[PDB]
């Protein structure tokens, strides 16, 4: 649904939400669109192993450098492994093929580091069945200013390094959650931002998001 | 940065 996201961003940006009359950003909030999942923590160890991350439900995942993925559900034991060719298999930390020993060890290190050392993004929010299929990290990249995280449920999260602000874009809800410098977490319907406007700070970040979605679309493999 | 906040 990246193409849908691109269309939704074209539409909001074309409405020039910060450049017209009275901004009524609060009227664009839609609590029914609060995301179910976002990335709460991440560790870039890609020069050796991969990108580890925690989702807001306390599950963790790793996208390894060989393009395989391991997902640990928040029960702390149930695992999903996704091979290069896309085959999904289910196992546990306690019961797994010997061939997965190294990758499970790596996941445990990532999980323990994130639990001990990093702040949980969106920590005050209850999100929207903890064994139901989790989204996984489809791809990610970094720029000088941000990390861009594309989840398999279509959501795209952009974390800006310098000011700690974040966007969570969902093309199914056609919504964006903005986490500002004060850690206020607010979810907007994109078409209501068109209707009611928004501040220049959110508008600028939505222009950046469109450029990042074009990058995702032009680099999918 | 090589990890989140």
């Amino acid at each position: 649904h990246l193409s849908d996201m691109l269309q939704q961003l074209h539409s909001v940006n074309a409405s020039k939400p910060s450049e017209r009359g009275l901004v009524r950003q609060e009227e664009a909030e839609d609590p029914a669109c609060i995301p179910i999942f976002w990335v709460s923590k991440w560790v870039d160890y890609s020069d050796k192993y991969g990108l580890g991350y925690q989702l807001c439900d306390n599950s963790v995942g790793v996208l390894f450098n060989d393009s395989t993925r391991l997902i640990l559900y928040n029960d702390g034991d149930s695992l999903q492994y996704i091979e290069r060719d896309g085959t999904e298999s289910y196992l546990t930390v306690s019961s797994h093929p010997n061939s997965l020993m190294k990758k499970i060890t790596l996941l445990k290190y990532f999980r323990n580091y994130m639990s001990e050392h990093l702040l949980k993004a969106g920590a005050n929010i209850t999100p929207r069945d903890e064994l139901a299929r989790l989204p996984y990290l489809r791809t990610w990249f970094r720029t000088r200013s941000a990390i861009i995280l594309h989840l398999s449920n279509g959501s795209v999260q952009i974390n800006f390094f310098q000011d700690h602000t974040k966007l969570i874009l969902c093309p199914l809800m056609a919504a964006v959650t903005y986490i500002d410098e004060k850690r206020d977490f607010r979810t907007y319907r994109l078409s209501l931002l068109e209707e009611y406007g928004c501040c220049k700070e959110l508008a600028s970040r939505l222009r950046y998001a469109r450029t990042m979605v074009d990058k995702l679309l032009s680099s999918r493999s | 940065p090589l990890h989140s906040t």
